[PDB]
Parts: structure tokens; C-alpha cells; sequence
């Protein structure tokens, strides 16, 4: 029941129990025109997996060096790994909402739920906001043309919900 | 008359507007009782006076003498202080809004609405929803509108509010037995199919 | 209500002109009609949710008037 | 409900995995030819009163069962009820054609009018029925290269008799 | 339905009441009025096919074009479903005199009438001048009040229609 | 207040549809049966005093214990006031007759009937069979069906009492 | 509403500073003789139906017109709503009383109560001579001391009669 | 929902008979040592996040595929309605050592749990071990000694205990 | 039922939150005051019936008629349940004290009173002085703090009643 | 604000009848706490100045990182800033002590916090660490029920604040 272009025209046509007039038709070919720059920057943005998430980890690590030494979140090898983790689960979201070409799955499966958890597993969302931060970075490079333009788009969406 | 409700759609919708004499306003406050309390016996010690006052005297609508009902001591001591909250969701759509849930989602957003903002809250998100604005409006008593179909409404719609419904004379007590529990717990979340454990 | 915030309700006085009439021909007068012109009373607790439903319904608002102070 | 990105977005969620290549291939290829898609639904949308109008006297002339009084659609209410039961189908139809998944289909639809016709006493068969009548009368209208570029669309003729059968299957 | 008596018990019901004295005035008023009614629903079924014919003819004659083949109302098929349709408005013309209000007809013909009448392109107007015609010839039939009661529930007909 | 009239206009309004038959058809009912309402009420209007005499000497031979001193009957202002009061729901009963509705008597007797006759301890049982006293004199007083309209608005009263 | 406790609250928030000396022990003063003020408020709820009753005989053997027919008191629907609102006025008094601060009936109960009556055209003026009556009945139910320890409540009974004759003032 | 003293005055009317003296003493000892149960509330009230969290941590870790992909409590969704289950558990658990009954939980968060649960697909063995675990975490306050008179309360931590164990054994 | 615990679960319940300060001092003054309200249990429990047949003639003295042939109050069987209303009563103040709260009356008696009264006749005023009368009874039986306790009820039933 | 007493008046209201036994027993519950809310009040206002820089420098030993430029805590009036916050965090707790209610602390501090801290980027830990401190010396400037009733309201606040 995710949110997309397709989902967006199909709620309001059957909540107003009608069809799709040609507004909702206009709104399709605008994400089927889409798809071609988004899915291209899903691959380009998966086919570079291990560079981003260990750079994110490691700015994670410079930007907030407090959390390195012990009596922090940061020490202890299961904290990192799981770190590493957690930033893997973020790019995998953008990429799926690249696909999707809408928020849909970053709100439902980040976004959704996220300030609770956050806080009930006392976890700083300026970390992951700055990690965020540096993959913008990065895509700034892979990227290029209008792909560019909605990578950050969708990061810039994500980080607006952390923070 | 195959489904029970033959008698509910042949009811008449009942409209109470600013220049109401007298017996317009008895018969709206009886249908109002009978309506949002589900069917169940008020007696006369609970009736809020003050409320009907302000009724009468026309500070509030009709749809904002509902919402203090709904907010009152009958609505929760019967729906809500006894009754878990699948249930609780069901009873204030069935009675505020006149239909069925239509899926889970609603369940999930009421129940995250309650326990971060209050029961207050949550009744509030019915009365001041857009839909019960459009289908009742201020000046209409809610009536059961899930037994038409409604613009938007879900296959299984009809069928959980044949569930709620339980006849013309059934009500919805919490004096049973079994202790109001919910009906639609597995045929919200799980529409279709049907299992044994 | 109980609390401070609560109090100081305000009292509103809301006109039905036609960019709400124009919506409501095309969705349908499934509410029996009534006057153009009538006053709604709102507290602060949901002062601000209740002014934004009725921009979005189409109507023009006249005076909103402190009734508590 | 999904569309098919949704879809291949959820699998590979359920998988724990990012979107491989040959998804991203299928998910592409599905947006390049989702013009054709738009077309498709169009026809389904600007004819629907002439699909309704074809089934409903096809149906009605097959089955003068029901039209005739003690009947179902008899008492000149049931009839519009009839109707408007086909509105909804076809109207369902389109959305999960426009989607490219069944989903909108067989969650919003379709998932209770089995014993939602049952309680109501409605034939559930003559309801099928029905249903294939608005897909013979929608391929006409789906098929009619009038006044749209010429092309190939066998795949979107498939798929719009997949929901119409999947609908009646589900109904009958 | 929605008789007197099915109206009286239901506003009765909905206040939660008894049926104190003007409720029962007016089924007495009902009771005292049932034999026009009754008059006139067998003055209209003893002169039933007559009726029927007529009211086609004249729509035929009011309709010229209707007539005109490869059109909606050629056909034999066509011309008995004429036929039939002013049957069922006749027949329940008589089921709301026999039940003293517009119950039959409110629950059959009218509910639902004007989508399916625009779903099928029959133009109103037809049954418009059917029942215009009925109204002629009931006032040929029926002399006294039973001519009024009828030429109400063919006006409330006729003004669904219109 | 709420005559047969007032009935028929207001369910009219309320459905947002104009008068038909059945409406029209009741208010024949009411027009009809007003005359028996007319000399019923004139026969009770000439009888004022006597009735509201008999009624309260009824009262009292039913609750003696009312009249002793220390007690709600005692004193000359109290009895002034029971005659009043039965003045008051006669002309309320003559009022109802000749709107040949309950509604006179329900907005100006009924409404709120039991929250006045707790706040002042007054008994419904006393007027219960001071309208008994007034249905058997009007026994003799009336003549046809002005007698069982007067006994159908008592009735109403003493229901709504009771 | 608000209560003499909130009300210093507002005023120490209004300039920032804590609460002085002064104001803690007029506070502590008022919390020690608090056990007398839910005598008093229980001693005006226990007896509210003999002050009504009371109130109502004495404000209309004083004024025939309002029994009268045309009097504004005349039906029983115009009686029943003027006990109504003489409970309802002594209710928020208590409620007043027992909170020790006049904002619970000044910010509520009389807002529109004024200018209501003059839209209903009810006399105001009998309003306020039935507030006053009420306010008699109460003193006497008040100053009884039988189930209750003797002791000095003097501004218990002088702050039940601000409350009375400043709900009558606003009516007047 | 009832506590201590409405289910001992709901069983004496079915008996018809007034209370018992032993009942009445049993109801006098209960209110008599029943500031431990105001303090053994206020714990499980102001160490609520610890808890949670804690039971939290030790559940994930110990039932690692509830936060894998494809795993119950995966997205942060589903981990949100988690925390929130467990937090409302613990809130009617708190309720219940309050009252001294276990009315309000069996009533408001029980009576359709295990339902809930099965139709969701959640493991109800997790989730009482979820309750187990914030049994042991709330344990752990309660028995500590800090900012309070030391005295015995052996009976209040069996209660909280059985509370507990009714929860964990009527949704498991 | 509705006592100071379960308000307290109640509201901060309906509210979804924990149970903050205000709760838990509320709950602390009704345990610190369910002492009194105890020995005033066992006082009224310990003199049932010397209350019980007090009240009843009392209830005999102020209504002097009710025991005359033809009334309610005439009969072995009517006294016989005069006694076991004034017991009820009784108990349920008693009920109302040991839960600390209004519960058990506003539960048991107090909801559907007027509507059970007004079907049998039966006369408020009637409890209305046998409370009375148990109110004085418990000047004497019950003093200092209790009495106060004890006092509140019977004059909350008398209220409600009245 | 909602206190003891305002809590009791609007539920008493909401029914719309008169405060019955177990409203005035909660307010007697709070009048009964007053004196040590009282104490506490004192306790913990002659300690403001001392509490205040003492809240402020534990935030910065618990986090060193908050001290040096290139974040929030750097600066003069960035340091007034937080001995300012933590004064309103005192008084507001004052307030709630003397109310004997969280009200005052609900709906100034609670009432959007969470956006307040998110908008400006204020870390709540800060506050908590604050709040922990002050917990542990009214630890000790307070004992007997002044101080459970201190270590209340401020772990009240806390977990506001988490
Ligand atoms: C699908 C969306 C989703 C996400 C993203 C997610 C993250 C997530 N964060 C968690 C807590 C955690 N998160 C972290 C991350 C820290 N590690 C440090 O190196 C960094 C400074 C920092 C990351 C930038 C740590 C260490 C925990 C452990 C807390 C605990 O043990 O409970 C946990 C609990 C797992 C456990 O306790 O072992 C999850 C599942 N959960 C979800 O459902
Ligand atoms: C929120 C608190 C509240 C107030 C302040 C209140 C006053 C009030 N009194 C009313 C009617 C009335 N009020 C009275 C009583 C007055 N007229 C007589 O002169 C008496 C001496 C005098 C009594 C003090 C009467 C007679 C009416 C009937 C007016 C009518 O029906 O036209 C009405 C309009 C209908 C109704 O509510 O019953 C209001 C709002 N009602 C409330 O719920
Ligand atoms: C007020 C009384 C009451 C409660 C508390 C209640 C719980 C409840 N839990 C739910 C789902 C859930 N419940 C859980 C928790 C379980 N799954 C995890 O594995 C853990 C082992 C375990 C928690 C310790 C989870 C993860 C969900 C999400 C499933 C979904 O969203 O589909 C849902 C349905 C969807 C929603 O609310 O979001 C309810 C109603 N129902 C009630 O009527
Ligand atoms: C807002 C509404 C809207 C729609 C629906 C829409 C569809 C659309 N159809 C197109 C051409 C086309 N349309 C079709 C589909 C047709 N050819 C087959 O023979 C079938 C008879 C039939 C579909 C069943 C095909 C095949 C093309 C050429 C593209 C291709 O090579 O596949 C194009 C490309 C440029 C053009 O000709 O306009 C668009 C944008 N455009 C819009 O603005
Ligand atoms: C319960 C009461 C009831 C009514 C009133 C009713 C009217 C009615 N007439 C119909 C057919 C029809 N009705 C007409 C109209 C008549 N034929 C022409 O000769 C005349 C010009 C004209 C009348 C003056 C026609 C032409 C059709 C055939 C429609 C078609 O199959 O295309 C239909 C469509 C059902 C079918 O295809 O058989 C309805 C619903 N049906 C009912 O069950
Ligand atoms: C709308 C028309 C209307 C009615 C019906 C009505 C009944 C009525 N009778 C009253 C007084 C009374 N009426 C009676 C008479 C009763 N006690 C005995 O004498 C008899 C058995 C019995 C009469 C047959 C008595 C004793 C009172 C004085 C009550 C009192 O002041 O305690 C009062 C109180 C007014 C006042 O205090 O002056 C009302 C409202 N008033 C009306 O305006
Ligand atoms: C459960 C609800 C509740 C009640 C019923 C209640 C009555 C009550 N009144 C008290 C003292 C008192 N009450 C009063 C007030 C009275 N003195 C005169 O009779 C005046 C006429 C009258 C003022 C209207 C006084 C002066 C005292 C003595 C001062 C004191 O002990 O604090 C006390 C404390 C001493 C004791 O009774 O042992 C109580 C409990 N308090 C409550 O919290
Ligand atoms: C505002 C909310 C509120 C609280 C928090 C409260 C606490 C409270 N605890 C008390 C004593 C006590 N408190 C406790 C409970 C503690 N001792 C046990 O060892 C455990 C460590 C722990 C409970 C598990 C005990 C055992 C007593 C002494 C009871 C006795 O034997 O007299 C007292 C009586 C006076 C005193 O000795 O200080 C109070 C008022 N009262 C309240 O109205
Ligand atoms: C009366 C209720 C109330 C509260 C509670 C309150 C807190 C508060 N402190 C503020 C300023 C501030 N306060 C701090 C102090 C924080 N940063 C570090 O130094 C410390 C660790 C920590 C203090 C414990 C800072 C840095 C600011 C500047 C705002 C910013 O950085 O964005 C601001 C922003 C506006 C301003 O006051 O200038 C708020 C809202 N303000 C209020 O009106």
C-alpha cells in the first residue's frame, strides 16, 4: 500500500469513485518518462555498494569521534558492524525509492516508526543525517544529469525525516 | 429482509436545524441515543442534561452535541473501559461513522492516534474527519450507511458491518458474557482466508 | 479544556460564497442545504485544525472573536 | 495494493537484498512500454459506458431470467444496482490495468462480493457472466487502433483478459 | 413500503412511541378513503389491455421517428417491451391506489429510474406521454374521487418522470 | 406546536420533497374529523367550572390525607391552586381538541412534566384521577365521536402522567 | 478554570521569578484551611435539592407574573428550564467555591448567560433575585453546625457571598 | 474494570449478603499497607524506558530473526508497534499492581491479544518472552531500595510476578 | 465500578499514559481515609437490623396512610419488602463506604431509580425519610471521622433520590 | 492548568452534577500533601543559583564535547542560555510542587517539547543529564516525603523529556 505516482492517481480516482480523467494519465506518463534517469541511478547507485557504505561508516566515525572510544554507542565490534548494517539498509531504501520513483518506501519502511525507535534505542539521528550527508556527496560524483538531481532529491527527503 | 437490516435502511434520516420547535428535538435526542449508544439501554440518571441544553439553545450542532456524547461517561465506560482496542476502533466507526473498518491501516493509525495523543483525540479524529462532514454534516443525525454501497469502500466493508450489526434488536452491550470483546480481529488483517491453529 | 490552554474559546462567523458552493455542486449535496451565513464556536485545543478544514471546504471566514478575555 | 514496482520492490525487501539486474531490466522495460499501458487504460475509460451498455443488453437478452419480474435485477432498483456493480468492476479493471499488478483488483474489489452476493441472494454465476461479457466488449474497444498510433499490444490485450478473468473466477 | 399506516408506524418507531391519537387519525382517514382507491385499481384492471394499447399507440403517434426502422423503437422485440414496461407502470399505478400512497411505486419504478433510463437511452418523454395518455382515458373511466385519487398517482408518476 | 398539519408540512421539509398524496391525504383526514373537535371543545368550554369543581372535591375524596393540616392540600392558596391546575390541562385538553392534535398538550403539559412535579412534590396520582373524575363527567357531557376524541386526548394526558 | 494555586502560578510566570515567602505561606494558609472549604462545598452540594426548592417557592410567591400565563416562567417547559438553570448556576458556585477562585464561573458559565436571556427575553432581573435567594439558602445550610466540628469560617461564608452576588452581578 | 474492594463488594451481592469481617479486614490490610503499592507503582511508572529498553536489548539479541529482513520486527515500523506493545503491557501491568487487581489488564489488553497476534502472524512465544524479560527488568527496580524507608515487600513483588505471568501466559 | 482507584485508571488511561504523580496522591488519600470508612462498614453491618426496623417505622410514622387497608403499605408481603428496600439501601451505603467511592450505589440503585419507581408507584419521599431517619441513626452510632464519611453517603443517596 | 483540584472540577463537570465523596476525598488527598509540597517549594528555591551552575557544569563534565567552538554549547550567551533553561526547568518544578500537580510543568515545558528541541537542535541528553544531577541533590537537601515528592516531579520531567 505504498505511496507512488501510480498509487497517488489510483487512491484519489477511488476514493472519489471514478476513473482515471486525464490528469491522472498525465501524472503516469510524467513517471514513466521518469523511470528511465531513476532506474539508471538505482543501478549506478548499487553497482557502488561497498565504497559509499564504508565511507559513510567512517565519516560516522570522523564527524563524531566521541562515539569512537569506549562507554559509547560506537565501541565494541558489534557496534560498528551493525552500523555498517544500518547504513546498507538506508541506501538499499533510496535505491528502492529510486525504482519506485516516490517516498513510498522510504516512509513506510524507514521513515514510518523511525523517531520511536530512535529513542528508545538511544541512537543519534545526527549520525545517520551526516552519513546521509557524505553518500549526498559521493552521488554528487557517480551521478551526473537530471539522476543527479533526484538521487538528492531522495536523500535530501530522508535526511528532512531524520532530522 | 435476507440480511437482518431491513428495517434500519427503511428508517428514515432524521435532521435537527436552528429553529426546531419541540418534537423534533424529542425525536432527535432519541434517535441520538439510540444511534451512538448502539442500541443499548441509557438510563435516565446518565442522560446528560447540560448538553441537550446547549442543544436546544443551539451553541453546538448537532454533530458537536455527538462529539460530547462520544466523549462522555456512557460512550467510555461502554466501548472503551472495557473492551480492547481493535474493538474500541470498530464500535467508534460503526457508531460515529455508520460503517465498517475497510482495512487494517485504519486500525493501526487510531491506535497510534490514541496512545500518543489521548482519547480526546481520537474521538476527535472521526467527528472532524472529512467524511463524516460530507456523508452527515452538522445537522444530521449519523445513520447506518454501510448497508448502501459507499463511494470508496472496500469489498469487505459490507460484510464486517453485517459482523457489527447483529440485528435490529442486538445491541452492543458489554453486559454479555463473553465481555464485548472484538469481532473483526482476523477478518481485518487477514480478509480472505480462514485458518485453524 | 482542563488545563489553561484549553480555555479562551473563540467564536467564529463563517460565509458559504460561491468558491464553496462551486465545490460542492461537483461533489453533491448529500447534506440537505442550509443557510449561507452562520457563526461556529471553537476552542483553542482545535482552534487551529477547525480553521484549516473550513479554508479547505471553500467558505470566507468574517471575524473570529475572543469569547473567554 | 502495489503497482508492479512495489511489487519487485517488496520481493526484494522479503529477500534482503537490493534490486538485482535483471529487475531492474524487467522494472525498465515495463516504464518504456508503459505508454502503450496508458493507452490501453484510456480505452477502458472512455468507453465504459458503451462496455456496460454492450454486456448488460448481451447479458440481459441472454438471461431474460433476470429482468423478469420476481427476478433479481427486476424492480427497476436492482437493475441500477446491476449496473452500477459493473461500473465498479470495469473501473477496478482498469486501475489494476493501469498498475500493472492485480493488487488494486483483489484487495479493494473483490475479496468479499463472493459472500456479499450470497448474502444479498444475487446469482454469483450470472455475475460471471457478466463480468466476461465486459471483457468480450472491452477487447473491442482495447484492440480498435482508431485514431492511435499503430503498434503491437499483445501483452497489454493478455493482461486486461487475465484481470477480466481473474474478477470472474473470483466472483463466480 | 410507504403507506399511511407503514409511515405512521415507522415516524413512531423512530421517536420511540406510541401512536397517540393524530397518527390514528390519519389511518382512519386512510381507512375512510380505501374504497375509491379500491374502485379505481379494478376499474384499471378490468379495462387493463385496452389501457396498455392505447398509451403505445399514442406514444407511437406523439413519436413518429420511433417508429422508423433500424431505430430504438422498430421491432417486434421492442414493441412488446412497450408493451410491457406500460404494463408495469399500470400495475403499479394500482398497487399505490390499492396501498392509499406511493409506496409501490416510490420502491420500483421510481428508485433507481432515472440511471438505468439514462444507461438505456429511453427518452422519458415516452412514458411521459403514456402515462399522459392513461390520465386521458382514466378520466373517460373513473367518475367521482376515484378519478382523483388515480390522476394523483399518475401526476406523481408523471412528475418523477419529468 | 404540532398538529396534524404541522406533521404532515414537517416530515415534508424534511425529506426535502414537495406534498404528495399520502400528506395531502391525512390533512384530508384532520379536515374531516375537526368537526367533532369543535363541538367537543365547545361542550367542554361551557362547562368549566363545574368540571374543575367536581375534579378537585374528586381529588380530595381520593387523598383525604392531602387536605389535613402539615400536608401539600392544606391551606386556601393550595386548593386555589388545584384549581387552578385542573383549569390549566383542561384548557390545554380543549386546546388539543381543536388542533385535533396532541401537540398543545405535549409542549405546554408534557414537556418537562416530570422534572416540575419532582422539584415541588407534586403527585402525578392526584391529577391521574382528577382526569379520571373529568373522563367520567365528560361521559355524559359529550355525545358520537366528540367522546372518544376528548377520552383519546385524557388519555394522552394521563398516559404521559403515569 | 483555574484555581488560586494556578492563579499565583500565573501571576510569579507573569514576572519570571519564583514564588516569594509571602506568597508560599499565604498558599499553605489556604491548604490548611482547606478541610473547612470541603466542608462548606460539601455542605452545599449535600443540600442543593432543599436550596432549589426553597429558592424556586420563595422567587415565585415574591413574583405571580412569571407563573402567570404570558409570564416568561409560564409552561412547564419554561418552569423546568428555569430549575434547570438555578442547579446549574449553584453547581458552578460550588465548583468555585470549592476551588477558592472565581474564574471557574466567571470564564464559562457566564459568558453568553447574560445576553442568552435578553435573546430569550427572559426578565435578567428575576434572574438575579433567584441567584440572591439561592445565595440566602445556601448561607443557611451553611452556618449549620450540626455533624461538623464548631470552629471560625467567616471568610468561608463572606467568599460565598462575593461568589453569589458577582454570578448575580454578571446576570444583573 | 474493578479492583480489590469492587470484587469483593460484586461477589458479596451475589451472595446477597453484606461484607464479611473477614473480608472487611483483608480490605482494611490492604489499604493499610498500601503506600508500598503507591511506591512499587511509582517505580514501574518512573523507570518505564528503562524497562523497556533493556528487555528490549536483551529480546533482540537473544531472538536475532526478528530484526533480519523478512523477520516480524524488521522495518522500523514494525519495531515501533513492538516498543509500543511492550510499553502498553507494561502501562496496564502498572495499572493492574494499582489497583491490586488484574481486572484492567484481562480486560483492556488481553481479551483479544492472542487473536490479534495469530491474524498478524507474530510469534505470541517472543512475545511472551518479551513480557518475561520486563518482568526481570521491573524486578530489578522494584527491589531497590534508593530514596525510599526500607522496609518488606516480598507479597507486592509476587503480585507484580503473577501480574507478569498473566500477561506472558494468556498471550503466549 | 467508578471509585477514586478506578477513576484514577480511568482517566489516566483513556488519556494512554502511565500513571503520573496527581494519580498516585489521589490513591494515597483514598487508602489513608479507607480506615474510617471501614469501622463505619462495620458499624452499620453490626446494626443491620436495629436500622432496618427503625427505618421502617419511621417510614410509618411519616406516612401515616401507606399502612391502611387498599394502599401499598397494607399487607404482611408489602412490609416484608419495605424491609428488605430499606435493607438494600443499607447495604449499598455500606458497599459505597468500603469501596470509597459512589461505585456500588450509583451502580446498583442509583441507575434506572426513577424509572422503577415510577412503574410501581412507589414514592420517593418514602426512602427519602427512611434515609433520614439512618442518617440520624448514625449521629449516634457512628462519631468523629467516620460519621462524617457515613453522612456523605446516606445524603448522596437522599440526593439522588430527591 | 490542570491540578488536583481543577482534575476534580472538570470530571465532576463533564457528568454536570455536584462533586460527590470521592472528588472532595481526592481533594483532601491533595490538601494533606500540601505542607511537604510546601517544604519542598522552599527547600529547592533557596538552592536555585547553586543548583542552576551546578546543573550546567555537570552537562559539560558528563559532555566534554559541548564546551569547545564548532557546536551549540561554545559561547557566553550560549552558556546564559542554558543556566536561563535550566532556571525555567527549577521554577517550572517549583510551580508543579506548590500546585501539587504536574500542570504547570505539562503545559509549559511538556507542551511541545519535542519540536522545540528538534527546531532548534537542542540535545534533550543536556537536559535528562541536567535533571539526573538535580535528582541527586535533592537527594539530599530534601528528605522524608518532600523529597519523594521532588524526585517525582523531576523524574516526571525526565521522562517527558526522553
Ligand atoms: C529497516 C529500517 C531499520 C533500521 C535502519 C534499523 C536500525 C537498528 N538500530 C538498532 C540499534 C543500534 N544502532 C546502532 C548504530 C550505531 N552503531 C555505531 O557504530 C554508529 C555510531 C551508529 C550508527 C551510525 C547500534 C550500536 C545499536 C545497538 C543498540 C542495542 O544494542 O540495542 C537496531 C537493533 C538491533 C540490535 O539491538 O542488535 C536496529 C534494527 N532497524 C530497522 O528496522
Ligand atoms: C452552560 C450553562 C447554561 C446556562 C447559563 C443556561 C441558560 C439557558 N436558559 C435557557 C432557556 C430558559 N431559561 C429560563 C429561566 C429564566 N427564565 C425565568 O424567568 C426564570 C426566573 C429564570 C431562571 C433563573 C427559562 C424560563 C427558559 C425558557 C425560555 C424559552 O424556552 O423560550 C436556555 C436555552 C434553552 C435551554 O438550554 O434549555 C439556556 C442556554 N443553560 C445552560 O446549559
Ligand atoms: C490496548 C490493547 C491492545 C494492544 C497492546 C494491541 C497490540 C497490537 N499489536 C499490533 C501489531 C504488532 N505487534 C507487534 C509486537 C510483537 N511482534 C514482535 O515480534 C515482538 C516479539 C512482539 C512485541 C514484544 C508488532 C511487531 C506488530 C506489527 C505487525 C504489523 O504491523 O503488521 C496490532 C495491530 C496493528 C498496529 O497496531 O499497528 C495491535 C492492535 N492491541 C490491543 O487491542
Ligand atoms: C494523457 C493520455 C495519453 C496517453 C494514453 C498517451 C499514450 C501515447 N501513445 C503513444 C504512441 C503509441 N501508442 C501505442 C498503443 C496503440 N498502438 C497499438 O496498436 C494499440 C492499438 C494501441 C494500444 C492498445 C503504441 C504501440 C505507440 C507507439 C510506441 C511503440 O512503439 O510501442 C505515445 C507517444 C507519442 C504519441 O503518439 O502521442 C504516447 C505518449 N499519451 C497521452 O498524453
Ligand atoms: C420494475 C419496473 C420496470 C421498468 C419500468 C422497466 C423499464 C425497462 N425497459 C427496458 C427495455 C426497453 N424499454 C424500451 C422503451 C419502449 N420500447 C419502445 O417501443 C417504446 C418507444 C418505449 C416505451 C414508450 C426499449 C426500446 C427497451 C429495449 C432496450 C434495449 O434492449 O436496447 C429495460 C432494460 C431491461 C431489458 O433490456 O429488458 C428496463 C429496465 N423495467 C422494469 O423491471
Ligand atoms: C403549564 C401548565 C401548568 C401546570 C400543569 C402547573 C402545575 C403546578 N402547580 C404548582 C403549585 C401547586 N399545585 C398544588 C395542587 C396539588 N396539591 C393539592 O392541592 C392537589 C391534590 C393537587 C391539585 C389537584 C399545590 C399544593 C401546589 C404548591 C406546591 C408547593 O409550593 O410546594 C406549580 C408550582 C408553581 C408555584 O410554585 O406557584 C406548578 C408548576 N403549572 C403550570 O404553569
Ligand atoms: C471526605 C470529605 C471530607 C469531609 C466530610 C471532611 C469533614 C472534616 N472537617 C474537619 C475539621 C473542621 N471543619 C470545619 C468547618 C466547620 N466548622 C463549623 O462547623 C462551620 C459551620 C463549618 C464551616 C462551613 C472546621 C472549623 C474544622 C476544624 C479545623 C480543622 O480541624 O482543620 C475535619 C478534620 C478533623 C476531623 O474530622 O477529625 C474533617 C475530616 N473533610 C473532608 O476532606
Ligand atoms: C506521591 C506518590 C507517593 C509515594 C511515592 C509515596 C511513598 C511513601 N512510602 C512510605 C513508607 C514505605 N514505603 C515502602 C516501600 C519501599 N520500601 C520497601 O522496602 C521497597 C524498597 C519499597 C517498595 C517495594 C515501605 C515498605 C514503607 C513503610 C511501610 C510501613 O511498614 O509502615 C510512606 C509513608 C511515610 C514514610 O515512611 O515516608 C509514603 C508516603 N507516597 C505517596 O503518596
Ligand atoms: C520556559 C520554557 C522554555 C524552555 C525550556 C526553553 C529552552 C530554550 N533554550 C533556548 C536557547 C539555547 N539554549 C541553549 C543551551 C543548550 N545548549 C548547550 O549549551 C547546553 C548543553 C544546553 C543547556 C542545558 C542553546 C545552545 C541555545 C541556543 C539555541 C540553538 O542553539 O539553536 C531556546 C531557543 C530560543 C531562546 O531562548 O533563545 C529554547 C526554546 N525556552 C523556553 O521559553
Amino acid at each position: 500500500m505504498s505511496r507512488t505516482v501510480i498509487t497517488e492517481v489510483i487512491a484519489t480516482a477511488d476514493s472519489q469513485g471514478r476513473f482515471l480523467n486525464s490528469t491522472e494519465l498525465q501524472a503516469a506518463f510524467g513517471r514513466f518518462e521518469r523511470a528511465v534517469p531513476a532506474i539508471e541511478a538505482a543501478r549506478a547507485l548499487t553497482k557502488n555498494q561497498d565504497a559509499l557504505v564504508k565511507g559513510a561508516v567512517q565519516a560516522v566515525f570522523k564527524k563524531f569521534p566521541y562515539v569512537t572510544q569506549p562507554g559509547e554507542k560506537g565501541y565494541g565490534d558489534s557496534n560498528q558492524a551493525k552500523c555498517a548494517r544500518d547504513i546498507g539498509y538506508y541506501l538499499r531504501f533510496i535505491t528502492y525509492s529510486l525504482v519506485a520513483s516516490g517516498t513510498g518506501p522510504l516512509d513506510d519502511y524507514v521513515i514510518a516508526g523511525l523517531r520511536e525507535v530512535n529513542r528508545a534505542f538511544n541512537l543519534n539521528p545526527l549520525w545517520y543525517i551526516e552519513a546521509l550527508n557524505y553518500i549526498k556527496g559521493e552521488t554528487g560524483k557517480l551521478l551526473s544529469g537530471q539522476s543527479k538531481t533526484e538521487a538528492l532529491l531522495y536523500i535530501d527527503h530522508a535526511i528532512n525525516a531524520l532530522s | 429482509e435476507r440480511i437482518r437490516a431491513l428495517g434500519t435502511i427503511e428508517a428514515p434520516r432524521v435532521t435537527l436545524r436552528a429553529p426546531f420547535t419541540d418534537e423534533q428535538f424529542q425525536g432527535a435526542l432519541y434517535a441520538i441515543y439510540r444511534h451512538i449508544f448502539g442500541n443499548t439501554y441509557v438510563m435516565e440518571s446518565e442522560r446528560p442534561t447540560t448538553a441537550e441544553s446547549q442543544l436546544k439553545d443551539g451553541r453546538i450542532t448537532v454533530r458537536g452535541f455527538i462529539k460530547l456524547l462520544a466523549k462522555s461517561e456512557v460512550y467510555r465506560s461502554r466501548f472503551f473501559q472495557k473492551t480492547s482496542q481493535n474493538r474500541f476502533i470498530e464500535l467508534n466507526h460503526k457508531l460515529l461513522l455508520g460503517r465498517a473498518p475497510y482495512d487494517q491501516a485504519e486500525i493501526s493509525a487510531h491506535l497510534d492516534l490514541w496512545n500518543t495523543q489521548g482519547y480526546d483525540a481520537e474521538i476527535d479524529s472521526y467527528v472532524e474527519s472529512e467524511e463524516y462532514l460530507e456523508n452527515f454534516g452538522e445537522d444530521v443525525i449519523p445513520y447506518f450507511r454501510g448497508f448502501k454501497y459507499q463511494t470508496g469502500q472496500s469489498a469487505q466493508g459490507f460484510n464486517r458491518l453485517l459482523d457489527l450489526y447483529g440485528g435490529w434488536a442486538g445491541s452492543d452491550t458489554d453486559r454479555n458474557q463473553s465481555g464485548q470483546v472484538a469481532r473483526l480481529t482476523n477478518s481485518l488483517v487477514r480478509p480472505g482466508q480462514v485458518v485453524e491453529p | 479544556a482542563i488545563t489553561t490552554q484549553g480555555k479562551r474559546i473563540y467564536k467564529i462567523t463563517v460565509s458559504e460564497a460561491g468558491a464553496y458552493a462551486t465545490n460542492k455542486h461537483r461533489t453533491g449535496y448529500r447534506a440537505p442545504i442550509r443557510q449561507s451565513n452562520y457563526t461556529l464556536t471553537v476552542p483553542y485545543d482545535r482552534f487551529l485544525p477547525e480553521m484549516i478544514r473550513l479554508h479547505q471546504s471553500g467558505a470566507k471566514i468574517v471575524n473570529v472573536t475572543s469569547v473567554i478575555s | 495494493m502495489n503497482d508492479v514496482f512495489t511489487r519487485a520492490i517488496a520481493q526484494a525487501d522479503l529477500k534482503g537484498s537490493f534490486l538485482l539486474e535483471s529487475d531492474l531490466d524487467k522494472l525498465a522495460s515495463f516504464a518504456k512500454e508503459g505508454v502503450k499501458r496508458l493507452d490501453a487504460v484510456a480505452a477502458l475509460t472512455n468507453n465504459a459506458p458503451a462496455i456496460i451498455s454492450d454486456a448488460a443488453h448481451k447479458l440481459f437478452a441472454e438471461q431474460q431470467e433476470l429482468i423478469q419480474p420476481g427476478g433479481n435485477a427486476y424492480p427497476h432498483r436492482r437493475m441500477a444496482a446491476c449496473l452500477r456493480d459493473m461500473e465498479i468492476i470495469l473501473r477496478y479493471v482498469s486501475y489494476a490495468l493501469l498498475a500493472g499488478d492485480a493488487s488494486v483488483l483483489d484487495d479493494r474489489c473483490l475479496n468479499g462480493l463472493r459472500e456479499t452476493y450470497n448474502a444479498l441472494g444475487t446469482p454469483t454465476q450470472s455475475v460471471a457472466r457478466a463480468v466476461q461479457l465486459m471483457k468480450d466488449a472491452a477487447m473491442v474497444h482495447l484492440k480498435s487502433t482508431a485514431n492511435v498510433t499503430v503498434g503491437d499490444c499483445s501483452s497489454l490485450y493478455s493482461e486486461a483478459a487475465t484481470y477480466f478473468d481473474k474478477a470472474a473466477a473470483s466472483i463466480a
